[PDB]
DNA sequence: TCGGCTG
RNA sequence: GCCGA
DNA sequence: TTTTTTTTTTTT
């Protein structure tokens, strides 16, 4: 692709601009490349500007090799034209030939370097280095990237990292006044959230709530499940959105009239944004299935998710480990982390759900300790919130959601904070 | 498996590609083209290592360039879909119904048809004097004076099969070589060798029949009573008593007669597996075959024997009837001799 | 018209966007252009983008290949070039051709299967699917549109979910008020139910007596026994559904005459399914035995069940499970989640049983919390109900239920509700 | 296959009616096996008899066929055989040929439609079937099976139902009134069933016991023993059934004399069973063994037993676990579960020995809850017989047998009851 | 420079 | 590919 | 088929 890096640095700016700087004449060969790219290097030597096509020409004709060369040379500047690549694609392929080539080069040099070692040293040269120096080259051409940064440097960053603390950049809201206040901004970017109840305790349902609220807040929500059917989630959802009790669906005590007002109504809103449900079979997704789906809603629709909400995450498979070949706890701890890396590479709060252990069921209070499948869940996971429901708390439709784990504030300034939960309506709201 | 159908697909698939030859021997059946996937070499257009095998169970191609190694039915998917879909739907077809490939079962062979008469270019090594260059060499190969009317000299090698078999060679160029005829039960020749002479000849030193039925044991109408010593060589037969020699690559033991008292006797060499796994094969069909094991020579084949480390005819018989064995008795000399 | 579909792949965005996400490797040929589509779906992997042809044939075809393959894919590539065709009669006609192919790969699928399967066992090939799921695999190549039906879109979908909503296409009532009361409507088509008594308190005279119920409903119904006889169960249904004590078929006390008429008098009826009863044996059978079953009776019987009662969960087996585990709680989940999944691939109510912890035995109270084969199974299952008559309901021949989980409806509401059992029938009655 | 097929639908009366039902002129091919066919429909109509081999010849002289044709026929019908095959494998065979050429005229009718789908509409063969009917045509291709028996259908199969439970034809008597009073008829085929011993009961005896009485009634029986040897079973079988007590086999009281001529004089009754004793290491032996066991005596000694007593359920092996222990919860409910398994698909009857707890050791009165092995055990037993033995009992020689599971009737009807047990004897009797 | 060669 | 000429 | 770590679950 000799060719296209040429071309493309005589002609583009923006792909001059960023690959210019790791370049050297060693890295294209020793005939027409070689000689072309000393012209470019040298014309941008005298006049710091990317030359043209009629510069080279004059610069072969002032300046001039052996003819058996020249008109190489001449012939190999005849087709280096426009061509308006992708500025991604020609990045990755001249840093994917750039280090080829450094390889290459490497190589032969150490050959060289031997074989230099092996000659007496009566005839051997002088310019060539010493063998102990054969191992750190070879590192010279194994770190060769156009990643000007490495990492994050705290000082030389102090610019680049203060915008991320004015616009915030990470921070989703919450809809809800109390996990607002008990975030400090909502639940953040390309991170993992669970929700942790026991068995019909209210897991979807908090998920649905959730999922609901950043519906209404003009979010792409996509609530992948694996235990319930995409009606039933939706029903789950419109008795959020619609105001209306799942037995008043249930037994037909809305008209039809009523249902498509409001969900016009809905429509009509410019601060509303799309919910896909998506439904698989228990233990039948993975990691790669989610991002299978990701691609199919980013390809089949104008639809990139800003939020993924996957019912149930034990329910789940991992996408390395073969199926039940690890116990509950290497299994779930894997699927975890690669929930978590789903979510850090889509940027997305990815929600989730899990199973508490057996003897909490019927307990008044939740511990992390009570998390069932794997202890690396809350390890793995960015912010965790326990549901509990207790017959006095039932009487009177509250729960007891208490931050378990959280990455975002300090989890003992308001550990334990009741929560009003309409489970006909199956919605969340805060008591003021 | 359908055989049958996968030769023919595997025909319809591959006539088409460059240096493609339907090599059909009366047992095999096999396909050489230069091998799509790899291409083999510029140089090596005839030197093609395409193969298709189908006179196994099931047709397999195998190039050994590109060590590509599959059914007959993968090259299909991978090259052909259509005749893929094509060979996939017709070998459901007919795996309901009966096999039908048996009901035309002809023999399109012939007896004897080029029966060898006389030998254009050939004197018989009796008939030569003893100061021949050939004679000098068969002197080097200590053979038995009595048994040299048994083979000729010739300086016109491709001639002489061109006046026997004509467009064999586009050019006779002389050629002196061995000529050994080979002859039938009743004594007629039916086949000769042209052994190379000096250290190798230049080129094509193969044994040319006179037609594909001829036989190719050496020394048959010579056999008489007591047990039958088979060889690899025909000049080693020759120091043997009642000993045949099957000249080709080919060992089918039903050609071979005397199935009562046939001893196959092959080279003193433990490695090269393949002589290993004739000896396998041999005893398999519990066979007499006789055991190096025991050996106080530790040449290649009898006439090395003789010429490097002195072993004298008398010696290899009592040696060949003294180490004959059969079935178990066989195969533990046969286990304990191959390393 | 593989060449016009890539070459408006390439040199079209809105072809693009309009049909990649249902394009795919194995559609093309077994030639060039299977190899070419490679090349562009690794180039939409790596970089979310359509290629142009130079980097396609310089950045991507210098990859693995045969001289061959490589002059093949080189000659198409070459070969494509963009022509005016309107984009109408474009996305029909490669809709068209890949309905074509997806068609020929299913033809020839399902004759390798029959292939396959003709060859005797230990040279099967297992993992390749029998013939008895021919004709889903040959409807899966008849649906291949190019439609965009990912997930259910809850703003675009509401008029369908409405539509699932009056029809209350998903409930299948019982022949039972009470239960219809507190289910509202009956239990959902693709759901797992399950049954907890004990130790001969019943759970399996529950399950006849709703095998019974959903037979006189006209409903299908397959008794999938595992701890009892295919004769046993058929002689509990008889018992339900012919008013005779069980103790009186035994005995002797009904004449043939008496049965044979009993048994004509409901075949005359119309409104009477097919109670088909199979046993297999203890422990020997998983979801895949139970899919063979269904494939089965759907081709010979003609007989596609509504209702799937299996007689006991816990001593089934895992598909997905190869070496038996001495844990009781992910084996009998995992059947669990097989069963479910089975339940939501046909759209039949799946009954089945579970057993209750030791401790509930003689209790006046049994919790969720008392479930023995494991805790994963209330996780997965759809809805959960209890049988704890001690003594003193047997003594009146009652039951009570306490409907331990319920997804459904609150299962707070009617949470007691004192069932009429009749043992010697088999069958439950109301107390209204 | 097809000559077979012809000839025994010409030359038999059982084979015609069983398969004529299925048979189209379809299935044979589209030369003499057509024709042929067609011939004997034609016959069969016109006369409702099956023609015989003249009459076919008849049929073939006055019909119209070509040349060929008529060669063919001819040929094919002076090909046509009186064999006397056996009937279940001609029936399995014909169907076999049957459904593959089922399956090949579907795959060929497909074929042909695809190919007539890809043809201008306008040049068309209306008559084809349309590309949508295409898995419902292999569905048919499916559906072709001589014998439709798949399960116990209700309402289907009343009259055999009934004529099963006339004849009693799954139980098995206990030459015992007390037993078959309190099981209905005693115990049925294909069943498990546990004796619980209690404080030192000797769970040999009682197996033991069964295994003379059942010998005593005709039914082979195969005890395999683990903690015992052969001739030590085989000593208390000849206790049990030559009237001799144990210990005077071991001290000689009783001669050579008087046990041969008692031996022979039980030779001489008509009315007495097989008993094979086989014996196998502690724990090493587990259900899949007792599987090529009875392959074995089958095969060899061509005994086809209808009780199997092993001689001790805790000290047996679990089919595939890896792990071992003497007593482990676990361990127990796999062996009962693999043991009625074996006895399901043996169609015979299993009896086994299990210890239970101290609290049932010490009280006279036995809980399911006071049971060592209870959830495991009682789950997958389907008789359970709590044997207890107490110092009152042993003065008056007796002992406490109480039903703790009865699958066969109801608990409390007649559930403690005492048992003539005499231990040198090793024998059961009633009491008045 | 040719043919024949297992997996 | 290895062997034979 | 043992064997060891770890976790999770469950029974007594
Ligand atoms: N369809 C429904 N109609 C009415 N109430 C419902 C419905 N589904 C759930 N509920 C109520 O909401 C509670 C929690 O519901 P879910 O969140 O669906 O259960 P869950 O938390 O997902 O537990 P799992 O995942 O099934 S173990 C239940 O206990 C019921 O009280
Ligand atoms: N033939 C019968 N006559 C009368 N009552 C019966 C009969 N068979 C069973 N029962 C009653 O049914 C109950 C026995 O439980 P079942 O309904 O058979 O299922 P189950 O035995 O509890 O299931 P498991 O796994 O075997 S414990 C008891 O209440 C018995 O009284
Ligand atoms: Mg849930
Ligand atoms: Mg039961
Ligand atoms: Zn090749």
């Amino acid at each position: 692709m000799v060719e296209i890096i040429l071309s493309h640095l005589i002609f583009d700016q923006a792909y001059f601009s960023k690959v210019w700087p790791y370049m050297d004449s060693e890295y294209f060969e020793s005939g027409p490349a070689k000689n072309t790219f000393k012209l470019i290097k040298s014309h941008v030597n005298e006049y710091h500007s990317v030359p043209s096509i009629n510069a080279l020409n004059v610069a072969l004709e002032n300046s001039s090799f052996t003819e058996t060369e020249y008109s190489g040379v001449k012939t190999l500047i005849s087709k280096l034209a426009d061509s308006p690549e992708d500025h991604s694609w020609l990045v990755k392929e001249t840093e994917k030939y750039v280090q080829q080539r450094a390889m290459f080069n490497a190589t032969s040099k150490i050959i060289e370097i031997q074989t230099n070692a092996e000659l007496p040293p009566e005839k051997r040269n002088k310019k060539m280095p010493d063998v102990g120096a054969i191992p750190d080259i070879m590192r010279q051409a194994l770190s060769i990237s156009f990643d000007s940064y490495v990492g994050h440097d705290w000082m030389d960053d102090y610019e680049a990292r203060w915008l991320s603390y004015m616009n915030k950049a990470r921070k989703v809201p919450f809809k809800l006044r109390i996990l607002n206040k008990i975030t400090k901004g909502g639940a953040e970017t390309g991170t993992l959230n669970v929700l942790m109840a026991g068995v019909n305790v209210g897991k979807s349902l908090g998920l649905c709530s959730l999922a609901a609220d950043y519906l209404q807040l003009g979010h792409n929500v996509l609530y992948i499940s694996m235990q319930m059917a995409e009606e039933v989630c939706a029903k789950r959802i419109d008795a959020n959105m619609l105001d209306v009790s799942l037995d008043d669906i249930d037994d037909g005590h809305i008209s039809y009239a009523e249902y498509k007002g409001k969900m016009e109504k809905w429509r009509e809103k410019s601060t509303l944004g799309r919910l896909i449900v998506k439904q698989y079979p228990t233990g039948g997704a993975d990691a790669n299935t989610f991002r299978s789906l990701l691609n199919e809603l980013k390809l089949k629709k104008n639809f990139v998710p800003t939020i993924i909400i996957v019912d149930y995450l034990g329910i789940c498979k991992s996408c390395r480990i073969r199926v039940y070949s690890e116990n509950s706890y290497t299994t779930v701890k894997a699927i975890a982390e690669e929930l978590r890396a789903l979510a850090v590479e889509t940027e997305t709060v990815l929600w989730t759900a899990a199973q508490v252990g057996k003897q909490a069921w019927d307990s008044s209070d939740v511990n992390m300790s009570d998390i069932a499948e794997s202890a690396g869940l809350p390890a793995t996971a960015d912010f965790m919130l326990a549901v509990i429901e207790t017959e006095e708390l039932a009487a009177a439709e509250q729960q007891l959601i208490k931050q378990i784990k959280s990455r975002y504030g300090d989890k003992n300034k308001w550990n334990k904070f009741l929560m009003g939960v309409q489970k006909g309506n199956q919605k969340w709201v805060e008591i003021e | 498996s359908i055989p049958w159908i996968d030769n023919e697909f595997a025909y319809r698939a591959l006539a088409h590609l460059p240096k493609f030859t339907q090599v059909n021997n009366s047992s095999t059946f096999k396909l050489r083209f230069r091998c799509p996937v790899c291409g083999d070499s510029k140089t090596d257009q005839n030197k093609a290592r395409g193969w298709y095998y189908g006179d196994n169970n099931e047709g397999n191609i195998h190039c050994y360039n590109c060590n590509y190694h599959a059914p007959i039915g993968i090259y299909l998917k991978e090259f052909e879909p259509d005749l893929y879909r094509e060979y996939i739907f017709e070998i459901r077809k007919e795996k309901g119904k009966s096999r039908p490939i048996e009901k035309p079962k002809e023999l399109p062979k012939q007896p004897e048809k080029k029966i060898i008469k006389s030998l254009p270019s050939c004197v018989r090594l009796d008939k030569l004097a003893e100061d021949h260059p050939i004679i000098k060499y068969v002197k080097a190969r200590c053979i038995p004076k009595d048994k040299w009317k048994y083979l000729w000299f010739t300086t016109e090698w491709p001639k002489l099969v061109n006046s026997i078999a004509p467009g064999t060679y586009k050019k006779e160029i002389s050629e002196p070589r061995l000529v050994i005829p080979i002859y039938n039960a009743n004594g007629k020749a039916e086949s000769f060798q042209g052994r190379a002479l000096k250290k190798d000849a230049p080129q094509k030193y193969i044994t040319i029949e006179a037609y594909p039925e001829a036989t190719k044991i050496y020394g048959v109408e010579r056999v008489k009573d007591g047990d039958v010593y088979v060889l690899e060589g025909p000049i080693d037969s020759l120091f043997i008593e009642n000993g045949i020699a099957i000249t080709g690559g080919q060992l089918d033991l039903e050609v071979v007669p005397f199935k009562d008292r046939r001893v196959w006797v092959l080279d003193n060499e433990p490695r090269h597996p393949d002589t290993i796994k004739r000896m396998t094969k041999l005893v398999d069909a519990g066979e007499r075959v006789m055991f190096w094991d025991k050996s106080p020579w530790k040449s290649k084949d009898v006439n090395d024997m003789i010429r490097k480390e002195g072993a004298t005819p008398e010696q290899i018989m009592e040696y060949m009837k003294n180490n004959i064995a059969q079935g178990l008795m066989a195969k533990m000399r046969l286990s304990k001799y191959a390393k």
